RNA sequence: AGCCAGGAUGUUGGCUUAGAAGCAGCCAUCAUUUAAAGAAAGCGUAAUAGCUCACUGGUCGAGUCGGCCUGCGCGGAAGAU
RNA sequence: GAUGUCGGCUCAUCACAUCCUGGGGCUGAAGUAGGUCCCAAGGGUAUGGCUGUUCGCCAUUUAAAGUGGUACGCGAGCUGG
């Protein structure tokens, strides 16, 4: 079980996402089902080491957002053009 | 640091005098003195010598390591004593001692007269062997190297002033 | 002290053992006949290994060893000269009963304890010379 | 030495090499050589690189060139004054933006894939990173 | 002495040692391996 | 290198051949060629003796299961162990004449009965005959 | 990391060559005794020998190894009053 | 509403990417002699045949006959091929 600790995003858009990335954190979205999409911020270091394991993309992962725990699956990753970093992740509510 | 942490054991009848940075180690085989780098704090106590870094000095441990190393060989020096051996290789090469002077025949116009410094003494068991005995490791080394310099072992026959332990790798001359 | 391989009834020519053994300090006539006088029981057309133990007084003492492992696989398969490219070019065939024949003779030299251990150490000398186990 | 067989037009306007690459992933092979810098790759360069890495893998395995030199480059010779027309086409390039996978190779151990890419990288005008395939 | 912009360890006995800011390759086995960056 | 999975297996094999085996012979094997070793391996397998060189850190663990738990202080320096599975004695004699002939090593200590044998009294398992001598 | 010890047998593997015996080249790269030892990473010999490594047992006694993202530096860096 | 052009002569001055001499590392460096690189600008660094030539070819020297900058140094200094 992959446990990803996250936070709901207070800001949205280009400016915020860049500032986030600078601060060694990266934006990600949770969509799927009746429930409205959830804007989350993740730690760049912790998630990056996770995704290194192939199992990250097959298994169902729990994304802890302010107490609540959301079971999701890795949908689409947006990678850095040339650096071994992550720009954004799509999480489909499983 | 691993060198500095390891302690120097002052033996019996070996006096250790420490005046801030200035160390004086007396014994049977003579007396040696040294000025330790400011980054080093030396402690006496018991039949031991311990070294450590002084506060604020960055290179502290690196300095302490060398300090230990040196004092250890000073202790060895004024008790056991160091003995460097050199062998003259090649036709005509001879050597003899005249007190504090090593007279050297090395295939030149003039025979070489090498004056010896304090604490280093020489004796010639053969006309082809020089044995140096002393207390300062840095100095006994210096002197050995100086005498070696007169005729460094040539790579075609091994001819020249070589150290006893020296392994003189020789090579064949150009083919044709 | 040197290692050589001379024939069952031949020990005298100049190109193989001539200036190779006579250069150390071994008699070219005292060894040549003392070696063939004891290898008379050993079959004709089989190279037999021999090691020399020389001292400082030019004297010598030898103990003969069993024929080589790449030597007995040529007479058992039906080949004079081996394959240039082993396991890429097949020169002959040897059964499971012929492997133990070479092994029961080599029992004095082989490191192995069991017959199966001495059989596998001949299986290897067969594969690396083109020959196939059939 | 890679070059378009036919073209709609002979010569091309200079243009610019702004923006980031498209084709940022190992889409065919197991390993890739990706551009970190921004520049022009000439066919003579591409070949020099291709040759060196092909030699490396002892022609075992597969290699794919993700890039193609389709831009024609012109040049005015010596003692030729400005104007009097656009210079003659002399060579061809590929505009490389950071993140372009340039080569992909598979059917070779990672160790060898890294070495083969090390040699090819040497005959190139722009900084390169070694990349491995990924799941999304 | 090979004086060049790219100084590398050429054998197992080669050792990279920095003497007075000059990255050097000193070797115990091969004298041809002796290098200085400049 | 030896991983713990591989480390445990070694402990097990020695611990097992410890239970059944009668007389075990602990000794030094430093400064001797392979030609002499492979030879005492042919003398061992014949005389029903089991031969091995095992880590003193592993032999102190593999003998903890008793009765040889007085050979602890015998795992200091190079070690070779000669477990005599078939007939007690066979190695403690095979060693005694291998030592005198080759001059290298000393043979640390002998073990039997779940009682200690010092370096001074190894002539005890060296003067015993056959099984096979009582008739 | 260092220091002591070992680094064996079939076997000089086959083919090739005046010789190729780990060590000119070509092809194969198993198996045995094992603590472990490549049908051999380099120097050497006419070919051998001999020296050393990969690997492993002992000693030692607490750390050690080199990739990742990054801040600031070093070399690359020769000109004319 | 003028900054006289190539070459020579006379007189130079600087750079060093060093021709010689000096120090030194490698060498496929036995010696002698080379090859290559590093340091180094203190001084030194041909005369003739041919051509306006610089250059170049050649002859014969020399430790060497350096490479460049100086309005391709130098005509209120000379020459004028
Ligand atoms: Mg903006
Ligand atoms: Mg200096
Ligand atoms: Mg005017
Ligand atoms: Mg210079
Ligand atoms: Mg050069
Ligand atoms: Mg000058
Ligand atoms: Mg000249
Ligand atoms: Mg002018
Ligand atoms: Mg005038
Ligand atoms: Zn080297």
């Amino acid at each position: 079980m992959f446990t990803i600790n996250a936070e709901v995003r207070k800001e949205q858009g280009k400016g915020a996402s860049r500032r986030l990335r600078a601060a060694n954190k990266f934006p990600a979205i949770i969509y799927g089902g009746k429930e409205a999409p959830l804007a989350i911020e993740l730690d760049h270091d912790k998630v990056m080491n996770m995704q290194a394991k192939a199992e990250f993309y097959s298994e169902v992962l729990t994304i802890v957002v302010d107490g609540k725990e959301i079971k999701v699956k890795a949908q689409d990753v947006q990678r850095h053009p040339y650096k071994p970093k992550l720009q954004h992740i799509d999480f489909v509510r499983a | 640091s691993r060198v500095a942490k390891a302690p120097v054991v002052v033996p019996a009848g070996v006096d250790v005098k420490i005046n801030g940075q200035v160390i004086t180690i007396k014994g049977k085989n003579g007396e040696l003195t040294r000025t330790l780098n400011d980054a080093v704090e030396v402690k006496h106590a018991d039949n031991t010598l311990t070294f450590g870094p002084r506060d604020g000095y960055a290179d502290g441990w690196a300095q302490a390591g060398t300090a230990r190393a040196l004092l250890n060989s000073m202790v060895i020096g004024v008790t056991e004593g160091f003995t460097k051996k050199l062998q003259l290789v090649g036709v005509g090469y001879r050597a003899a001692v005249k007190g504090n002077v090593i007279n050297l025949s090395l295939g030149f116009s003039h025979p070489v007269d090498h004056q010896l410094p304090a604490g280093i003494t020489a004796e010639c068991p053969t006309q082809t062997e020089i044995v140096l005995k002393g207390a300062d490791k840095q100095v006994i080394g210096q002197v050995a190297a100086d005498l070696r310099a007169y005729r460094r072992p040539e790579p075609y026959k091994g001819k020249g002033v070589r150290y006893a332990d020296e392994v003189v790798r020789t090579k064949e001359a150009k083919k044709k | 002290y040197v290692k050589l391989q001379v024939a069952a009834g031949m020990a005298n020519p100049s190109p193989p053992v001539g200036p190779a053994l006579g250069q150390q300090g071994v008699n070219i006539m005292e060894f040549c006949k003392a070696f063939n006088a004891k290898t008379d029981s050993i079959e004709k057309g089989l190279p037999i290994p021999v090691v020399i133990t020389v001292y400082a007084d030019r004297s010598f003492t030898f103990v003969t060893k069993t024929p080589p492992a790449a030597v007995l696989l040529k007479k058992a398969a039906g080949i004079k000269s081996g394959s240039g490219k082993p396991n890429k070019d097949k020169v002959g065939k040897i059964s499971r009963a012929q492997l133990q024949e070479i092994a029961q003779t080599k029992a004095a030299d082989m490191t192995g304890a069991d017959i199966e251990a001495m059989t596998r150490s001949i299986e290897g000398t067969a594969r690396s010379m083109g020959l196939v186990v059939e | 030495m890679l070059q378009p067989k036919r073209t709609k037009f002979r010569k091309m306007h200079k243009g610019r090499n702004r923006g980031l690459a498209q084709g940022t992933d190992v889409s065919f092979g197991s390993f890739g050589l990706k551009a970190v810098g921004r520049g022009r790759l000439t066919a003579r360069q591409i070949e020099a690189a291709r040759r060196a890495m092909t030699r490396a893998v002892k022609r075992q395995g597969k290699i794919w060139i993700r890039v193609f030199p389709d831009k024609p480059i012109t040049e005015k010779p010596l003692a030729v004054r400005m104007g009097k027309g656009k210079g003659n086409v002399e060579y061809w390039v590929a505009l490389i933006q950071p993140g372009k996978v340039l080569y992909e190779m598979d059917g070779v151990p990672e160790e060898l894939a890294r070495e083969a890419f090390k040699l090819a990288a040497a005959k190139l005008p722009i900084k390169t990173t070694f990349v491995t395939k990924t799941v999304m | 002495m090979k004086v060049r912009a790219s100084v590398k360890k050429l054998c197992r006995n080669c050792k990279i040692v920095k003497r007075d800011g000059v990255i050097r390759v000193i070797c115990s086995a091969e004298p041809k391996h002796k290098q200085r960056q400049g | 290198a030896l991983n713990l999975q591989d480390k445990q297996a070694i402990v097990a094999e020695v611990s097992e051949v410890a239970k059944g085996a009668l007389s075990a012979v602990v000794a030094d094997s430093r400064g001797v060629t392979v030609d002499k070793m492979t030879e005492l391996r042919k003398a061992g397998r014949e005389a029903g003796v089991y031969m091995r060189v095992v880590r003193n850190t592993l032999l102190r663990r593999a003998v903890e299961g008793t009765p040889f738990e007085c050979l602890k202080d015998a795992f200091v320096g190079p070690t070779l162990i000669a477990y005599v599975t078939e007939h007690p004695g066979a190695a403690a004699r095979l060693f005694k004449e291998f030592a005198k002939a080759n001059a290298k090593f000393e043979v640390k200590a002998a073990a039997f009965e779940g009682e200690l044998i010092p370096a001074s009294q190894i002539d005890r398992l060296a003067t015993l005959p056959t099984y096979e001598e009582a008739i």
